[PDB]
């Protein structure tokens, strides 16, 4: 079975730094895209970055451009977040999402309500 | 002594056309002696150091077409052109449905 | 034996084959037009100026028939469905451009329709909704430029761009910046077999089947130089 | 969200308590059902055009 | 053969001007005079005549002049005689024979290479269903007038040239091929205007059309070369019923040869307005300036062969020797080859046909 | 919180299906069928073309009577096809364009399509005067139909993208059974040979199998990578097989619980679209994105034939009930009948 | 103008093989245009 497990976040002070990782297991790492997509309280789902099948494209969402890092393990299966300078906005249930499709540039369906290939999730709080 | 040559032709030519006195303005059967008499007054000509044409040559064919050939009309050649204006009428004809056709080609194919 | 029912079976073949023949000529005489868009996009408006899971709508420009269809009553999954529309003459897309960063989800939708590898040899038509929201929004400063996209900063007026008789610069300058977003999506991964025709237009804009018409026609003249290989 | 929790666990509750038979035995199974009807199956004993109908 | 054919044309020719020599009212001026080959008329002094050469000898052709100048008659320098110039009849007979062998043998390798590439052409546009479509049966009609006027050119070309007695005794089969070939050529040439006029539409105008009735295309193509053909026959019938019906100084071949060239006229225009369009096309995408110079030039070079176009461009055949040679040798070679162009342009170079036949295998 | 305590009771359970699913695996298909002879090269030609439909083809379905079958394409048209003469039957419109799938009734008396509108149409095709009309008309799916397939004169049981598959009664309109437990869209289903119970895969990467008779989930199958799009159980009614966008062909086993054999190949990298299998059941057919059909060893997972007779995608596969043809549908609007 | 249409050009050199070639037979001496001749 697909199953995407976060771990990581918590309790942190505003211009803070937090570290997200996603454990991947029972697919192919390396012939997916990965995104990350998260959830602020009374929202709906929002994407956040994403990184290519070997690393070479990433693109983050303008509102945490310079803040936020995302990198790829294929050896360990795993991905990253790397947080830093936490705004008090940052607050929100942080997802790992998969691309429904290997070897193939566009996915869909990432944001969506229900997804089946979105992990559970980890809950990040930035506030004194 | 192309005078003696120049007279032998020319009785020659007059004996041959003793013959016809009727024909005379027929070309059927007068192609042939007035090729004989050509080529009679071409042939002395050449053998004794004289260039065709020569004086004595045009002045027979001037005499003999001022006596045998005289008072004659002219038949019209086998093949010749139309008048300038009905063959234009002919070259202009098809150029006319021309227009026509393609206007017909790009307006009605349809259904 | 059964010759009388062999040759009943031909007769009735032939008589079939005749109808589809005439049906074959109606299918062709018309081009068939996906409405797509997100949300809050207006597109309910925009079809109604030309349950079941899906809607459809005949509108007529220069005696050529279109027929358009709004895709509703479905679920948010879209990546199964959407391959039904791989044959279709072009993909009206319709975003909210005065808009939780709602804009960033249309950039990407349509990221996903332009790479799709069943929706690579369709155009798609960009109606650039909400003209007249977006100018108020940021005449009155609420609009959320610069925390969204902080490129805005370093962002200048295109040097063919042609600003609207009595306009702003203001507006100007963030209606043309979310221009160049679909444009560069646009530009990436295109070899010529489809192309984005942008438009600035607002929900009762009545000359948006015009928009469409001449869109179509574009389309429809390099398909045609295509076959040829003029291009 | 609870409601979905709780048929989860009952769903997976009924699939665990199941009867289940070893995978080599399924396996056999399959083997022989192939092997007594591949007499009467085509597409593996090539039909002479006499008897097929798709001449 | 040629010589008694040509003594019985001077003694003909003497004969007319001898007899128009007397008939005619007298007006320093030279007198009139049969210089012995042709004749000449009155003319005031110091003026310098031109006239066609006869067609006495083989090594004579009409195209050059004959002159003769009026101070009295030009003298010969050597002999001291009244002498006329027919040294231009002769004078470059033998090198324009020699090109006119290599042109000979050039044509005959274009047409069978024409007909070799248009055959098979032919079979791969009918063995493959799945590229049906309008455009592929104007194609197969194109192909199949081609393959029509280039069998008969070599049929033409291979048998009726050398053989002389044959026409000598002129048969019916001499005027039936002849009237087959003027019908064949003229329908190739109508069926390149229709063609024109297919790329014209379709492009420019009426686009969003699906579908046309061919009955328009196949009159205008097969059934309206039939009119001037027979108009040239009945007329040349007629008035110049030569030999074999096999000849050119004959002012009747316009007759056939005017509205080809309205045709070609009307599909050079076509060309013109779709390289604009095109052009406009490119423009308003942002391409590059020598992208789009560069694709502008290889769709009017594509779109040359198909329209025939070649002879609009060369109308006319230069009058200077060294430009003339040159004009004869590329026309000869873009003329004998436009067949072989067309085939394997429009369906070796296809990308559609390309990939049918790469999966069939 | 409870919602924790009932998420790490699943993941128990979840461990102890694995642990039972772990312990039946003493070996595998391939272990078992290594002595065996391979099937050897398959080789086979087109037989009939079809021709007529002017858009892409999306389903097809044979009759019981094995020569008279029924297409549909997305121009709105339904064709009964006379495989042995090639001679048309019967030519259906359509309410809606935009169909999905088609079947028939054993019986050989009606018809059934579906598509974007989320309803099912049922057609008389024994009418007094000989002409189709519809017969009823079946609502109630939020979702577009994806597959339906018949039980009897009256029974009908389809599968739809709101996640959930239903069981209808076709004299009275109404929905008897309603099945659930799918996160993802549902794409095929297909009936056992006793029509007692279906299997049916999503857009989950997971296959589940129905009771008909009392309508609740008895087994769930995972083991895919991405969403499934086809489905067929094996003749003996023990097996079934699966098709994926993964360009993995899988084979699962109802009494074994657990997958048994996979079929890939380093060059193919295109999902299945159609799956189906023979008589005898040695052979798998399976449809690609890459417009061509292969056949694989089901009991080897070797590749033994491929059919490339089409110039679009292959959207759908059959084979006849005497195994005597097999028939496949593409997007180039041709039908090929295989032999 | 004598045919000089491009289009004629096939007929043209026809008809210049047929007259002066000589049926491609051997060459033949060049006509005298010389003061003897006319």
């Amino acid at each position: 079975q697909v199953q995407l497990q976060e771990s990581g976040g918590g309790l942190v002070q505003p211009g803070g730094s937090l570290r997200l990782s996603c454990a991947a297991s029972g697919f192919t790492f390396s012939n997916y895209k990965m995104n990350w997509v998260r959830q602020a309280p009374g929202k709906g789902l929002e994407w956040v970055s994403d990184i290519s099948q070997s690393g070479a494209s990433i693109s983050y969402t303008g509102s945490v451009k310079g803040r936020f890092t995302i990198s790829r393990d294929n050896a360990k299966n795993t991905l990253y977040l790397q947080m830093n300078s936490l705004k008090p906005e940052d607050t929100a249930v942080y997802y790992c999402a998969r691309c429904p499709a290997p070897f193939t540039r566009d996915c869909f369906d990432v944001t969506s309500t229900t997804y089946a290939y979105r992990g559970q999730g980890t809950q990040v709080t930035v506030s004194s | 002594n192309y005078e003696t040559a120049v007279q032998f032709c020319w009785n020659h030519y007059k004996d041959q056309m003793d013959p016809i006195e009727k024909d005379w303005c027929d070309w059927a059967m007068i192609s042939r002696p007035y090729s004989t008499l050509r080529d009679c007054l071409e042939h002395f000509a050449e053998l004794f150091d004289l260039g065709f044409p020569n004086p004595l040559a045009e002045r027979i064919i001037f005499e003999t077409h001022q006596i045998h050939f005289a008072n004659c009309s002219l038949v019209q050649p086998t093949f010749s052109d139309p008048p300038e204006d009905v063959l234009l009428a002919m070259i202009i004809a098809p150029i006319c449905l021309i227009p026509f056709l393609i206007t017909l080609v790009v307006w009605r194919s349809k259904d | 034996d059964q010759r009388n029912e062999e040759k009943a079976q031909r007769e009735a073949n032939k008589k079939i084959e005749k109808q589809l023949q005439k049906d074959k000529q109606v299918y062709r005489a018309t081009h068939r037009l996906l409405l797509l868009g997100a949300g809050e996009s207006g597109k309910n408006t925009i079809v109604k100026q030309m349950t079941s899971g899906i809607f459809e709508t005949k509108f007529q420009v220069d005696k050529v028939n279109f027929h358009m269809f709004d895709v509703g009553a479905q679920r948010d999954e879209r990546r199964k469905w959407i391959q039904c529309f791989n044959d279709v003459t072009a993909i009206i897309f319709v975003v909210a451009s005065s808009s939780t960063n709602r804009l960033q989800a249309a950039l990407k939708l349509f990221d996903s329709i332009w790479n799709n590898k069943w929706l690579r040899d369709t155009s798609v038509i960009l109606f650039l909704n909400k003209q007249d929201l977006l100018a108020e929004k940021v005449l009155a400063g609420k609009s959320k430029i610069e925390d969204y996209f902080p490129e805005f900063a370093r962002y200048t007026t295109p040097e063919d761009a042609t600003p609207e008789p009595g306009e702003d610069p203001r507006v100007t300058r963030a209606k043309y910046f979310i221009r160049d977003e679909f444009l560069r999506i646009s530009t990436a991964s295109g070899d010529g077999r489809h192309y984005c025709y942008p438009h600035f237009t607002c929900s009762v804009d009545t000359e948006n089947i015009r928009r469409v018409f001449n869109d179509c026609r574009d389309i429809i003249q390099r398909m045609h130089l295509r076959q040829y290989e003029l291009l | 969200s609870i409601a979905q929790a709780r048929k989860l666990v009952e769903q997976l509750k009924m699939e665990a308590n199941i009867d289940r038979i070893k995978v080599s035995k399924a396996a056999a199974d399959l083997m022989a059902y192939c092997e007594a009807h591949a007499k009467e199956d085509p597409l593996l004993t090539p039909v002479p055009a006499s008897e097929n109908p798709f001449r | 053969f040629l010589y008694v054919v040509g003594r019985k044309k001077m003694m003909d020719a003497q004969y007319k001007c001898y007899d128009r020599m007397q008939q005619l009212p007298a007006y320093p001026y030279c007198n009139r005079t049969w210089d012995g080959w042709l004749c000449w008329d009155d003319t005031p002094a110091g003026v310098l005549s031109y006239q066609f050469c006869p067609d006495y000898f083989p090594d004579f052709d009409p195209s050059e002049k004959v002159t003769k100048y009026c101070d009295v008659w030009f003298k010969h320098p050597e002999n001291n005689r009244t002498w006329s110039n027919y040294t231009m009849c002769n004078a470059f007979t033998p090198e324009k024979l020699k090109n006119a062998y290599v042109l000979y043998y050039l044509a005959i390798v274009g047409h069978s290479l024409s007909i070799f590439t248009l055959v098979i052409s032919l079979g791969i546009f009918v063995f493959f269903r799945s590229l049906g479509c309008q455009r592929v049966t104007l194609h197969k009609n194109m192909f199949l007038t081609y393959i029509l006027n280039s069998m008969i050119i070599i049929i033409h070309l291979v048998e009726v040239v050398p053989n002389g007695e044959l026409v000598r005794r002129d048969p019916v089969s001499c005027k039936i091929l002849h009237f087959f070939h003027q019908y064949m050529m003229a329908c190739n040439y109508f069926w390149m205007l229709c063609e024109g006029i297919y790329l014209h539409t379709l492009i420019v105008v009426a686009v969003f059309t699906e579908k046309q009735r061919l009955r328009w295309y196949y009159l205008l193509g097969w059934g309206f070369p039939l009119v001037p053909t027979t108009i040239h026959a009945i007329t040349r019938a007629v008035y110049f019923n030569d030999n074999c019906w096999l000849s050119v100084e004959t002012h009747l071949l316009y007759i056939i040869h005017g509205p080809v060239m309205a045709a070609l006229v009307v599909n050079f225009f076509f060309l013109l307005n779709i390289v604009r369009v095109l052009v406009t096309k490119m423009r308003e995408t942002h391409e590059a300036e020598s992208h789009m110079y560069l694709k502008a030039v290889k769709a009017t070079m594509i779109l040359v062969p198909l329209l025939g176009i070649q002879f609009v461009v060369f109308p006319w055949r230069p009058s200077n020797k060294m430009l003339g040679k040159i004009y004869d040798y590329v026309m000869h070679s873009l003329i004998h080859f436009q067949g072989f162009f067309v085939a394997t342009i429009y369906c070796f170079c296809n990308n559609e046909v390309q990939t049918t036949v790469k999966r069939q295998w | 919180s409870e919602l924790d305590q009932l998420r790490q009771e699943a993941e128990q359970l979840k461990n102890q299906i694995r642990d039972a699913r772990k312990a039946c695996a003493d070996a595998t298909l391939s272990q078992i069928t290594n002595n065996i002879d391979p099937v050897g090269r398959i080789q086979m030609r087109t037989r009939r073309t079809l021709r007529g439909h002017l858009a892409k083809i999306y389903a097809m379905h044979w009759g019981t009577d094995s020569r008279l079958l029924v297409s549909a394409s997305q121009d709105g048209k339904l064709i009964i096809w006379d495989s042995y003469t090639t001679n048309k039957v019967h030519a259906i419109p359509l309410r809606s364009s935009w169909v999905m799938t088609c079947a028939y009734a054993p019986s050989g008396n009606y018809v059934a399509c579906g598509g974007l509108d989320n309803i099912c149409s049922i057609y008389n095709l024994k009418t007094r005067e000989g002409n189709v009309r519809v017969s009823r008309e079946l609502a109630g799916h939020t979702g577009y139909l994806s597959c339906c397939r018949f039980l009897d004169d009256n029974q009908i049981v389809t599968s739809s993208g709101d996640t959930t598959c239903a069981l209808w009664d076709i004299e009275t309109g109404q929905q008897t059974t309603t099945f659930t437990g799918h996160t993802g869209d549902v794409m095929s289903l297909s009936l056992a040979p006793d029509t007692r119970l279906f299997v049916s895969g999503a857009c989950d990467a997971s296959a589940k199998l129905w009771d008909v008779r009392e309508g609740m989930c008895r087994q769930t199958f995972t083991g895919h990578e991405s969403d499934i799009n086809a489905i067929c159980f094996f003749p003996n009614g023990n097996a079934f097989a699966t098709g994926s966008d993964d360009a993995t062909c899988r084979l699962f086993d109802l009494r074994a619980d657990q997958e048994l054999m996979t079929y890939s190949h380093d060059n193919i990298i295109c999902g299945i679209t159609s799956v189906s299998f023979s008589k005898s059941g040695r052979l798998l057919l399976a449809g690609y994105d890459d417009f061509n059909c292969n056949v694989w060893d089901a009991l080897k997972a070797d590749r033994a034939g491929v059919l490339a007779g089409h110039d679009n995608r292959v959207s759908c596969l059959g084979v006849t009930d005497d195994g005597m043809a097999v028939a496949t549908g593409s997007w180039d609007s041709f039908l090929k009948i295989w032999n | 103008x004598k045919c000089n249409t491009a289009t004629c050009a096939t007929q043209r050199l026809a008809e210049f093989l047929r007259h002066s070639s000589n049926n491609f037979g051997p060459i033949l001496p060049p006509t005298n245009v010389g003061s003897n001749t006319p």
